[PDB]
């Protein structure tokens, strides 16, 4: 069966048909491992990074793309490229960014080469339309009907795919199974989330975002999270007694 | 000459002109990343450009590959304008470095101002069958000829199977010249008056 002749003819995109779309002790390893959420509120254009320590094994960062707003501050690529991202990453971190599927394509690789990193995996959210069987960019061949979120390493499970049901119009929210993905790969403590929101609050996570309605960061407090023996944790481990 | 054409060479050394313009460029390279593979010069040298004035180049890659597509597909006066993904099913649909690969991508470029396609017909994503290794799905060529149907098409680093109507495939294990076109076949005669291709 051919789903693109399908989609063609009915409407459903080719994902709709995928079907199907214990690691229990890891989660609840994480989950023990987890620092308690932490959260502030900040302008990141007019924000000094580096007020941000300690430096963070994960940074995942999410900035409001104007295509995000089909029938609705966008950040441009142009204000992306300028974030003084490698001040606050650990020699060795990792990056998960998410960049649309425009030319955030290549843009978002032009960041990750700009701030150290070299992209290991291209994880991709794939968007059912099961319940409505799209106005496309202006460069654009065929629809759009997914999202990418970049992978970088800098320094020495799970598929590469996302499947859900497209969110409402002006619903900006990315799925909550990439905290999954990325809490998977016991990479250390320190995350950080830019552009997160009040709904994308967590633990395990330090949330920095314009929209934040309240604020508990505080430097030593987050600090004295990692001091040791508690440095080099992976989260998916016991604590030390 | 709609039926399916083809020429076993070495693409680096094969004289694309000879071949015209075509509304679709496809290609699959054996990147150096099990059989013949290419070099990034190589690649990089592939006299692309000639084959095209405006149209789409639609460009596999995997692993760092990703990087390198993008910068062949630059370098060849393209601008990625899409991507698309075929998700890798079995017979009953479920799902087949740091994370197992459920996907291959396809880079989309265009060039120049190409006009009388049917954009927006189809969508980014396949879901398809795997057949053998290395095969691509058939799902790519009916979204090619929903996108430009009638047109000139050639595939570059084509195998057997790939061959189709409206398409020219190039590839080094294909079974001798199989070419119907009559502009192609004057020019490569005069191009080529015994039949061999070496430099
Ligand atoms: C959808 C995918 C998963 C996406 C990724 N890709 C990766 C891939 C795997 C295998 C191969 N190749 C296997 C093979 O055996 N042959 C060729 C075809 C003819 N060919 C040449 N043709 C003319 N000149 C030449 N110079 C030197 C070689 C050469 C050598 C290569 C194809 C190409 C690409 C697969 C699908």
């Amino acid at each position: 069966n051919d789903y693109c002749q399908h989609f063609v003819d009915t409407g459903h995109r080719p994902q709709n048909f995928i079907r199907d779309v214990l690691i229990r002790l890891k989660d609840e390893l994480i989950a023990k491992s987890n620092t308690p959420p932490m959260y502030l509120q900040a302008d990141i254009e007019a924000f000094d990074i580096r007020e941000l320590t300690p430096k963070f094994d994960v940074i995942l960062l999410e900035p409001p793309l104007e295509e995000y707003y089909r029938e609705t501050k966008c950040w441009t690529w142009d204000d992306i490229m300028k974030l003084e991202i490698d001040e606050i990453a650990a020699p060795r971190s990792f990056i998960f960014l998410w960049c649309g599927s425009g030319e955030g394509l290549d843009l978002g690789r032009v960041c990750l080469r700009k701030w150290g990193y070299r992209r290991c995996e291209d994880i991709c959210w794939i968007k059912t339309n099961k319940n409505n069987p799209k106005t496309l960019d202006p460069k654009a061949v065929f629809q759009r009907t997914k999202e990418h979120c970049l992978m970088g390493i800098k320094g020495t499970v799970d598929i590469d795919l996302i499947i859900t049901e497209e969110p409402e119009i002006g619903n900006i929210e990315k799925p909550v199974e990439i905290f999954h993905i990325i809490e998977h790969f016991c990479l250390g403590r320190r995350r950080l989330h830019l552009f997160g929101r009040d709904s994308t609050i967590r633990p395990g996570w330090l949330t920095v975002g314009p929209t934040l309605t309240n604020s508990n960061y505080n430097a030593e407090t987050y600090a004295s999270y990692f001091s040791a023996p508690n440095s080099y944790l992976t989260g998916c481990t016991e604590e030390i007694e | 000459l709609f039926p399916p054409q083809w020429i076993c060479c070495d693409i680096r050394y094969l004289d694309v002109s000879i071949l015209g313009k075509f509304a679709v460029v496809m290609a699959d390279p054996p990147w150096d990343i099990p059989y013949g593979t290419l070099t990034d010069d190589e690649m990089r040298r592939l006299n692309i450009p000639v084959l095209q004035d405006d149209g789409f180049l639609f460009l596999w890659v995997t692993g760092r590959a990703m990087e390198l597509g993008r910068e062949c597909l630059n370098l060849w006066g393209y601008e990625r304008v899409d991507e698309i993904i075929w998700v890798k099913t079995n017979q009953l649909q479920r799902i087949i470095h740091w994370l197992n690969h459920g996907k291959e991508h396809c880079l989309v470029g265009v060039k120049g101002n190409p006009q009388g396609f049917n954009q927006g017909l189809d969508c980014d994503v396949i879901v398809a069958e795997v057949r053998s290794t290395s095969h691509k799905p058939d799902e790519i060529y009916g979204m090619i000829e929903r996108l430009s149907p009638g047109t000139r098409k050639i595939e570059l680093f084509g195998r057997p199977h790939n061959v189709q109507p409206n398409w020219i495939t190039l590839g080094n294990q294909l079974d001798g010249i199989h070419l119907l076109d009559p502009d192609v076949v004057a020019r490569f005669k005069q191009r080529y008056p015994d039949g061999i291709i070496s430099k």
